[PDB]
RNA sequence: UUCAUCUAGACAGCCGGACGGUGGCCAUGGAAGUCGGAAUCCGCUAAGGAGUGUGUAACAACUCACCGGCCGAAUGAACUA
């Protein structure tokens, strides 16, 4: 309804620096550096006191101001990703056939190899996007852990593992086999 | 057989879903309108039928 | 024949008496099958010490074909039935209407026996006076 | 709506200006059955009034003009708490107040204050219930027609919430790490607040 | 020799069956038939109405003691000339029973009831009669309730 | 294995798979002859549930004889007694009616005026004067 | 078809050693036994011939799949044996299936056996009348055997309890009942501890996995991973014999010959 | 457009309780809030329906109305074109 001025607040902690070009956001923190292209959103960034960013939309519609709040979420996800990181915990679900998941190398590409899913002789391969760390954690049975700075990369690669292990030609309510994200949090505990 | 917790986890994605009455689309369990354009985002949804 | 055909003629079906040895968990499947086949649950019992129930019910012979396979299917093979003729139960529906529940089974009987399809009315065998 | 609230304001006024002391008893995880028992114990001796913290603070603030003394109450009216108006010896009141400890059943997905260890002693339940024991890996040997756990097995750790399968067996065995009581917060008495203990 | 507890709803005056004993009285083994005739002795006072039967089964010394219950007592207060369950289904339970029994019935209810005043317990037990469908003092039980709340049927606070 | 009441050989078995093997043995080695299988014909009993609202009449072919009668629903307990031997056709009238009247509520005069039992001479159908 | 529809009698002759005839709590004389073996049908549709078989026999070989555990028919067929007062002996079959399909690493196989015996013993406990009492089946006492029928190999805890006396000189009467359940050899200390105790870090393996399942696991691992340089190292250590052409056999077929 | 909740704290969110008479009456082979007809009560109450659903053969066990705890300013519903 053409809000004159709609505003959102981006809180910047002490140890991170945010360098913002026209719509190129570069967040540099203790854990790494993230970059995002926002030239499709037509918003305005302005720094207030070197730990606070204001992003505003002027004379924006319902959809325009709705995506303004999305920009705040995207930037805060960048900032929290270089301070605390992201870790997504996935458990293996199988009734009869244990799912053999490990790390395999082909031309130095860091593929996640999946074997024996529902007894299939097909070998599923999930590429690891750059920035995502893969570790199998002991003392938790059938656990793969994906860690990284950007939630977009961490979550999507976890989703790729989940989607590659979808059951076909069966009642999915009974054949519940797959790899599902059991936890979504940060690398740093209780931060 | 599956552990109860892992079966609950798998059900959260495979069974704990809604279904559109008009296009059979699989929707989130708390959705009020279907995301599909073919049905015109109709509000006629049902819970996904539980096994047995 | 005239006396019979005016005193609201009806048919009687044979009904089986079935006692089924089923455990604690699968006793529910018995009732599901029984409600499909008009069965009447008579009494429940527990064998002392074991979880095996003992359900006695009246299952009509007409609706008793394939009963154990569906009963096995609903109880996962845990139900063990024993089946024997008990008595005769009268069908409440008229066996003269061809579209009635009792009228269809008698209609099939008439056809396979070489008799006529429609049954001779009470006007026959009755001399008007 | 403000009408119905206003008798509660009035009822709170009546109670506070009749009895001499009260408690700020902390009501958490306390069942409806538990509260009735406690109140039933206190018949005549004292009454218990708990309500919407917001109004309770609000009601007092309007009363402060006539009754300044109660001003100290406000910073302690936080969380689910009730006011036990009394005109009886504080010592016995506190004992009866924190008296109704009840071993609450083992709920599923419920945080475990401590570790949950199950013992190798006999339980007396018929071998039918063996399904529950097997589910949680707990070894069990049948003796004298009764389920006797073979070896000590910890089902639930400390902190980690008690899962559904874990809880199920605990309820069967009547095991529970948490018992809830109407713990207290503060004791206002005639114009003075002090630690209950 | 420990005091186990069990509860039943056996109809008054009439014997019970192993069908609802063996699932509980089977493991301990109290000779179900023996238990059933004990139940009849318990229910003997309460002929013709379902009543709870306490079992303090301290190694086969089953109590056979009827646990009181508002419903049964209200029915037992109508004096209900013996019901023939067989003859007709859906028999009624009506009458005109006065205040006094409600005072009496409340007396063994106040013990467990949380209705501190007898007036509270009486309208509780009388409230059960409203569900039953009988009458009290020729008037609607809820009319008696609102009559009590208006201070004209004042309860003896004994 | 036995012979039904509808004139059909009825082989019985534990289940569908057990019966399939038994029939396969029957068709191949035991009998040795090609045979066909169908569900058994269930026999029923015709009965009445009223009192023949108006009097049934029939006239003889020569028009000289007329019969007026009615039909009635004999009670279930009386039907069991005939089949279970409590009421014997061989027994003596006005002596077998002592059991039949006091234990089944009927009046002695109609009980004494019994002509036959049907069918087969001992069935549960009655004819009264 | 692949199923059993009848109950056919077969007679078996069995010679044994003197040392295990002494290990018999029954009045006996000689060193040879004659077996009258009936192969009952598993289907419930043929559950009457097993009743005929049970009446004509006195013992029951209860074969149980480790994969499927205790099924409905194992429930039923054992119930009728207990009704006839037949003493059952339980053998856990298809252990090979669990070791190529389920890939149970160290403890899951032991727990499946533990759960299986508990579920089996529940059946005999509630359906036994008070004439024997000790009719429970229990592997450490030697009433339960383990193996894979399809491959033609099986073992009992008693068999391993005697196999180690010939090589270690340790007691067998108190190791026959020791090699099952919560029992840990505790290396580096030489003490048969009765609990995990955390092993002061790195909780240790039990005697069942360490002494019984470990050698067969090692043979499975080597053969299925084609460690030809490592096969004979165990085989001579496992006191077997060689033939002219069975040595020229690859994985998935060595199990045929070696076990 | 209309009607509602709302700093005496609204909606949403997360968490706690969700009782006693009482297994209300009658039926049912079993029916305990949750296959049914009818009765839609009282007490304690901040609050709890003779019950919102799942569920059990029947119990049980979760769940929801209902009331609270945390945050603090708007929100909800039904219609119109
Ligand atoms: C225990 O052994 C028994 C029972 O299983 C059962 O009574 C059944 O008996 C067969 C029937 C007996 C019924 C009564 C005699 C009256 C009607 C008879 C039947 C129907 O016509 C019902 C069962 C099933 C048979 C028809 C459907 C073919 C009967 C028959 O013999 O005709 O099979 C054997 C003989
Ligand atoms: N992998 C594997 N399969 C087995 C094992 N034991 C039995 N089987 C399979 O089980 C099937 C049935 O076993 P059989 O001995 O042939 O016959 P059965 O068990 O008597 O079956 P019925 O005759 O129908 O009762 C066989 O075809 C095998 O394939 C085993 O130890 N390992
Ligand atoms: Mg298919
Ligand atoms: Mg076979
Ligand atoms: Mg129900
Ligand atoms: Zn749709």
């Amino acid at each position: 309804m053409k809000y004159i001025q709609t505003e959102q607040q981006i809180e910047v902690p002490e140890g991170v620096t945010v360098s913002i070009k026209s719509r190129i956001v570069k967040v540099v923190g203790p854990r790494g550096t993230l970059t995002k292209n926002l030239k499709h959103i037509d918003v305005t960034f302005t720094k207030v006191n070197n730990q606070l960013i204001k992003v505003a939309v002027h004379n924006g519609g319902r959809k325009h101001v709705a995506a303004l709040r999305t920009v705040k979420s995207l930037v805060d996800n960048m900032i929290t990703g270089v301070t605390k990181g992201y870790k997504y915990k996935m458990r293996y679900v199988y009734a009869h056939f244990p799912i053999n998941v490990n790390i395999v190398e082909k031309d130095g590409a860091k593929f996640i190899e999946v074997r024996n899913f529902l007894g299939d002789k097909k070998i599923r391969n999930v590429p690891v996007r750059d920035g995502v760390t893969i570790e199998f954690s002991t003392n938790v049975k059938d656990e793969i852990v994906l860690s990284g700075n950007s939630v977009e990369d961490v979550s999507q690669n976890a989703a790729d593992l989940q989607q590659i292990c979808r059951v076909r030609n069966k009642d999915i309510r009974k054949f519940l086999d797959g790899i599902y994200v059991s936890h979504k949090g940060f690398i740093t505990e209780d931060l | 057989i599956i552990e109860p917790s892992l079966k609950a986890l798998a059900s959260k994605y495979n069974c704990d879903k809604s279904v559109c009455r008009k296009c059979y689309a699989r929707l989130p369990p708390r959705a009020t309108n279907c995301r599909k354009r073919k049905c015109g985002h109709t509000n006629q949804l049902r819970p996904k039928k539980k096994l047995k | 024949y005239a006396g019979f055909l005016l005193a609201d003629p009806k048919i009687q079906e044979p009904v089986f008496l079935v006692e089924i040895q089923c455990p604690e968990q699968a006793v529910g499947g018995i009732y599901s099958v029984l409600n499909k086949k008009r069965g009447q649950v008579v009494s429940e019992e527990q064998r002392p010490g074991t979880p095996l129930f003992t359900v006695k019910a009246y299952l009509p012979v007409n609706e008793s074909f394939g009963f154990t396979g569906e009963l096995r299917q609903a109880t996962g093979g845990q139900a063990f039935p024993q089946m024997v003729f008990d008595h005769w139960s009268t069908l409440g529906s008229d066996p003269l209407d061809p579209t009635s529940k009792a009228g269809e089974i008698v209609l099939a009987a008439r056809k396979r026996h070489g008799m006529k399809e429609e049954v001779p009315g009470w006007q026959e065998y009755y001399d008007k006076l | 709506i403000r009408e119905k609230k206003a008798e509660y304001f009035a009822k709170l006024r009546e109670y506070l200006e009749e009895y001499k002391s009260l408690f700020v008893v902390g009501v958490d995880n306390v069942s409806s059955q538990q509260m009735h028992e406690v109140r039933k114990e206190l018949r005549g001796r004292a009454v218990v009034l708990m309500g919407k913290n917001t109004m309770v603070r609000r009601a007092i603030r309007g009363f402060l003009s006539d009754l300044p003394d109660f001003e100290k109450l406000l910073p302690f009216v936080k969380g689910n708490v009730g006011f036990v108006f009394t005109n009886e010896p504080l010592t016995e009141i506190k004992n009866v107040i924190v008296s109704n400890r009840v071993a609450a059943p083992a709920r599923a997905g419920a945080v475990a204050p401590e570790d949950i260890w199950v013992r190798a002693v006999n339980t007396g339940m018929e071998p039918g219930k063996t399904s529950f024991f097997q589910a949680l890996g707990v070894p069990t040997k049948i003796a004298r027609g009764t389920i006797e756990i073979v070896s000590d097995v910890k089902v639930v750790d400390a902190g980690n919430k008690v899962g559904q399968s874990e809880a199920s067996l605990l309820n069967l065995l009547n095991i529970s790490p948490f018992t809830f009581g109407l713990t207290v917060v503060q004791v206002y008495d005639n114009g003075q607040v002090f630690p209950s203990s | 020799n420990e005091v186990k507890y069990l509860y039943l709803r056996a109809v008054g005056g009439e014997v019970g069956a192993s069908a609802a004993l063996a699932p509980k009285i089977g493991p301990l083994g109290l000779s179900p038939k023996k238990v059933g005739e004990d139940i009849a002795k318990a229910t003997k006072e309460f002929k013709g109405i379902k009543v709870t039967v306490q079992l303090k089964i301290q190694n086969r010394q089953a109590a056979a003691s009827v646990v009181p219950s508002a419903s049964s007592l209200v029915i037992t207060a109508l004096k209900e000339p013996p019901r023939d369950r067989k003859k007709d289904k859906n028999v009624k339970h009506s009458g005109n029973i006065q205040l006094d029994e409600i005072i009496e019935i409340a007396r063994q209810m106040r013990d467990k009831s949380f209705g501190r005043t007898l007036a509270s317990v009486t309208k509780e037990i009388l409230g059960t009669a409203q569900s039953v469908g009988c009458r009290v003092d020729f008037k609607n039980p809820h009319d008696i309730i609102e009559g009590i709340n208006a201070g004209e049927i004042e309860i003896p606070e004994n | 294995t036995y012979m039904s009441e509808s004139g059909e050989h009825i082989v019985a078995g534990t289940g569908e798979l057990h019966l399939e093997i038994c029939l396969q043995d029957l068709e191949h080695d035991h009998a040795g002859v090609p045979l066909k299988i169908s569900p058994p014909v269930v026999a029923y009993r015709e009965t009445v549930e009223s009192e023949s609202s108006q009097t049934a009449l029939s006239k003889s072919p020569n028009k000289h004889n007329r019969i007026y009668l009615k039909a009635e629903p004999i009670d279930e307990e009386v039907s069991l007694a005939i089949e279970n031997g409590i009421i014997n056709p061989r027994d003596d009238f006005k002596a077998r009616a002592r059991i039949m009247a006091d234990d089944y509520g009927w009046d002695v005069t109609d009980a004494r005026k019994i002509w036959c039992f049907g069918p087969d001479g001992n069935g549960p159908n009655l004819v009264i004067d | 078809r692949g199923i059993t529809i009848k109950s056919t009698a077969i007679s078996l002759y069995s010679e044994m050693s003197d040392e295990d005839v002494k290990e018999i709590k029954q009045k006996t004389d000689g060193n040879s036994f004659l077996i009258n073996l009936i192969d009952s049908p598993g289907h419930v549709d043929f559950s009457s011939e097993v009743t005929a078989a049970l009446r004509v026999t006195d013992g029951a070989l209860v074969v149980v799949d480790t994969i499927e555990g205790v099924c409905v028919q194992t429930e039923t067929v054992l119930r009728q044996a207990l009704g006839e007062r037949i003493k059952p002996v339980v053998v856990i079959n298809k252990v090979d299936r669990a070791l190529l399909e389920l890939q149970v690493s160290k403890e899951d196989l032991y727990q499946t056996f533990a759960r299986t015996v508990e579920s089996v013993n529940v059946i005999v406990s509630t359906y036994a009348d008070e004439v024997l009492g000790d009719v429970q089946v229990y592997p450490a006492r030697g009433t339960v055997a383990f193996g894979s029928g399809l491959h033609g190999w099986a073992f009992t805890i008693r068999q391993f309890a005697t196999r180690y006396a010939k090589k270690f000189g340790v007691d067998k009467a108190k190791m026959m009942d020791r090699l099952w359940g919560d029992s840990f050899f505790n290396p580096k200390t030489k003490k048969w501890t009765n609990k995990d105790t955390d092993a002061e870090g790195k909780p240790l393996e039990r005697a069942f996995n360490m002494f019984i399942l470990d050698p067969i696991f090692r043979l499975f691992t080597a053969i299925m991973n084609f460690k030809k340089d490592e096969i004979p190292v165990l085989l001579e250590k496992l006191e077997i014999v060689l033939k002219g052409d069975e040595k020229d056999l690859e994985g998935k077929a060595l199990l045929k010959v070696v076990m």
